[PDB]
RNA sequence: GUGGGAGAGGGUGGUGGAAUUCCCGGAGUAGCGGUGAAAUGCGCAGAUACCGGGAGGAACGCCGAUGGCGAAGGCAGCCACCUGGUCCACCCGUGACGCUGAGGCGCGAAAGCGUGGGGAGCAAACCGGAUUAGAUACCCGGGUAGUCCACGCCCUAAACGAUGCGCGCUAGGUCUCUGGGUCUCCUGGGGGCCGAAGCUAACGCGUUAAGCGCGCCGCCUGGGGAGUACGGCCGCAAGGC
């Protein structure tokens, strides 16, 4: 059981219905792989520095979770199946390293 | 010699390991998308080394550029 | 015959030749010139003068399409790049801006032996 | 990897008395844990040599400790081997 | 043992953008390319230059260093899993359990070999164009093995610090990576430079010894013949010891 951070970037063109469905599939797949969600930040659409899937912007989801390590990779796979999900990056959480303190 | 300013001295309290914070990290990138040298950033070895990885992370996430076009000239 | 009146100017400069392509704002070309288009044949195409003549020819050709303002885009490091720039600068064309777009690999491909001791 | 809990389990298991972290028995035990874990790592990933060197070194250290025990107290040696199930 | 730290140390899977080539579409015209100068070559079946979309293979720009890791070879986009080494603090545990190491066994850059796959760029051989007295070369246009992956072989090298491993002792100064501390500074591990004593044929080395000592291994004994011949062992072969 380790503490990770899931970054997901999806299609900015989604109406609230499709979007809700996508987040639903994210929750579903998450529980399926045994990840407890400690917190969440929905940053919404933001302007990408380079076009992703031909689209100038993207919708951002961030989950801080705790899950069994063995299946983390196996998780990302599933998360990448959905067409509307254009990015997935999972990262082991780390204590912040402050500069100029 | 880069006597204009150092990016660290031009900044306040911040987290080097946070890849999602653009308005700071952007200050560490050049006119082009390139990561700045220790001369410009005024960081230390360890600091710079962490900055590099977090910046690359931000790049992959689509938040920061890999490269940019050079204005003027 | 279009009458674009504002567009882009691409300068492709190498140690061998200089060649200029003027396009509409979408990137689609209108006219173009080069050291070969002018009477120059051999190595003289790499000349800064050849470049001047080239840029000027392209500009004058784009005047016939009634173009006024241009965005300059520079690629490659070669003799007579800046000369082509200064050529376009007063051709009668207004140069709105200049940008160096020269492609740099992130080290994809092994260079020819000529360009090696690098990657 | 190896969690603190497993480590404490094997330590308290093989400790000659309460509070003993450093005995030959404890050391051989810990090493046996690491060895078995590494070998199970090397059944898959058998192209990873740099680790196999580590395996060699651990095996060596264990054999030296066991040898020492065998010299000092053949009883404790036999008991340890039987408890661990080494020698194949 | 407990608690902490840094790292391109290794293996597996996934993934990101830049560029080259090819394909498709748009727009567009007489050349592009290349060199000392050229020519071969490519281009009116529309190339070069420009925009858009797609396919694939290989390598990871900036960070980046005089930096880091590893026993050596060697290791550099990012993420996760598996895994080796190592350093510091505490002074807790065992009680000389140590050092070296013939033979053995494993690892071992590149090239090369076998089977299967892959093949973008580069490129032995080879096909051409130049240069030249000639040019079986340097320069230019092509191009196969190969370079890439998996599995199995091969075992070499300027495999280099041309410096075997371990431990003790013998001024300092300075730069740096990485811990700890009463954090001007002190203390420990690693990487550099200049230098005390000393050493060295000299160059130079000098707490990272080539100094002062002890232990153990490998090796040398004038040059050519020759790393050849014979024998043996190993290898599919090339060939290695
Ligand atoms: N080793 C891979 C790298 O590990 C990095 O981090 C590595 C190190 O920073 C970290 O150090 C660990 C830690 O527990 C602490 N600092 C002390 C500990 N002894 C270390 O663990 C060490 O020893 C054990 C055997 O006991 C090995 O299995 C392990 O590989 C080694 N790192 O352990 C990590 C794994 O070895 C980063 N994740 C990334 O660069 C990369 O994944
Ligand atoms: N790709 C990640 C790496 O994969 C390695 O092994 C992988 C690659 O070396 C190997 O090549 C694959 C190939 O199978 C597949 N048919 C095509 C694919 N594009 C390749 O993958 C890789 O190819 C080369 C490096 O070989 C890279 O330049 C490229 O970026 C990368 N995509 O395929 C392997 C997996 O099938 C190692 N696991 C490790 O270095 C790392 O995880
Ligand atoms: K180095
Ligand atoms: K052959
Ligand atoms: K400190
Ligand atoms: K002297
Ligand atoms: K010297
Ligand atoms: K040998
Ligand atoms: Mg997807
Ligand atoms: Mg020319
Ligand atoms: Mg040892
Ligand atoms: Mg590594
Ligand atoms: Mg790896
Ligand atoms: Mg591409
Ligand atoms: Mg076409
Ligand atoms: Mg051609
Ligand atoms: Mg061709
Ligand atoms: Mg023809
Ligand atoms: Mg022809
Ligand atoms: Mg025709
Ligand atoms: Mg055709
Ligand atoms: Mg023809
Ligand atoms: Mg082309
Ligand atoms: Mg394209
Ligand atoms: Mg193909
Ligand atoms: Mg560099
Ligand atoms: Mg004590
Ligand atoms: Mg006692
Ligand atoms: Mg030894
Ligand atoms: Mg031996
Ligand atoms: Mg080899
Ligand atoms: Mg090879
Ligand atoms: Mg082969
Ligand atoms: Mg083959
Ligand atoms: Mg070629
Ligand atoms: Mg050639
Ligand atoms: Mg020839
Ligand atoms: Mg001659
Ligand atoms: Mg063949
Ligand atoms: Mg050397
Ligand atoms: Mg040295
Ligand atoms: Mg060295
Ligand atoms: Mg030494
Ligand atoms: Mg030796
Ligand atoms: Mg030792
Ligand atoms: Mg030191
Ligand atoms: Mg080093
Ligand atoms: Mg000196
Ligand atoms: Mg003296
Ligand atoms: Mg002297
Ligand atoms: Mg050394
Ligand atoms: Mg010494
Ligand atoms: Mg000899
Ligand atoms: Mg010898
Ligand atoms: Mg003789
Ligand atoms: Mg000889
Ligand atoms: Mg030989
Ligand atoms: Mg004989
Ligand atoms: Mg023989
Ligand atoms: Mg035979
Ligand atoms: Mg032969």
């Amino acid at each position: 059981m380790r503490r990770y951070e899931v970054n997901i970037v999806l299609n900015p063109n989604l109406d609230q219905s499709q979007l809700a469905l996508e987040k639903e599939i994210i929750q579903r797949a998450l529980e399926n792989y045994g990840a407890r969600v400690e917190k969440v930040e929905e940053l919404g659409l933001r302007r990408l520095a380079y076009p992703i899937a031909k689209d100038p912007q993207g919708y951002f989801l961030w989950y801080q979770v705790e899950m069994p390590e063995d299946r983390v990779n196996d998780l990302a796979r599933e998360l990448r199946i959905r067409d509307n999900v254009r990015r997935v990056m999972v990262v082991k959480s780390q204590e912040p390293f402050l500069a100029n303190a | 010699p880069s006597r204009k300013a150092k990016v660290k001295a031009t900044l306040g309290e911040f987290d080097l390991r946070d890849y999602r914070n653009v308005e700071v990290l952007k200050r560490f990138l050049s006119e082009t998308g390139k990561i700045l040298p220790r001369r410009r950033t005024g960081l230390s070895a360890k600091e710079q080394r962490i900055l590099a990885k977090t910046i690359k992370r931000a790049r992959i996430l689509g938040l920061l550029p890999f490269t940019e076009k050079l204005v003027r000239k | 015959k279009r009458q674009v009146a504002s567009g882009r100017a691409y300068i492709h400069a190498s140690y061998n030749n200089t060649i200029v392509t003027i396009t509409d704002p979408d990137g689609n070309p209108i006219t173009w010139s080069s050291g070969g288009v002018i009477g120059y044949k051999g190595s003289r195409k790499g000349t800064p003068y050849a470049a001047q003549l080239a840029a000027l020819d392209a500009a004058k050709k784009a005047m016939a399409y009634g173009m006024q303002s241009v965005d300059v885009i520079v690629r490659g490091t070669g003799a007579g790049r800046e000369q082509a720039i200064r050529a376009l600068q007063a051709s009668g064309l207004q140069v709105k801006s200049i940008v160096d777009d020269t492609p740099v690999p992130h080290n994809g491909c092994r260079p020819k032996k000529k360009f090696r001791k690098a990657s | 990897p190896i969690t603190k809990e497993e480590k404490q389990k094997v330590i308290q298991e093989f400790a000659r008395f309460p509070g003993d972290t450093g005995s030959t028995e404890v050391q051989v035990a810990l090493l046996t844990l690491r060895i078995n874990r590494l070998s199970e790592h090397l059944k898959v990933h058998k192209k990873d040599h740099h680790s196999h060197r580590g395996l060699l070194m651990m095996v060596g250290q264990r054999r030296r400790l066991l040898r020492y025990l065998q010299r000092e107290d053949p009883e404790r040696y036999r008991a340890l081997i039987e408890k661990l199930g080494i020698r194949g």
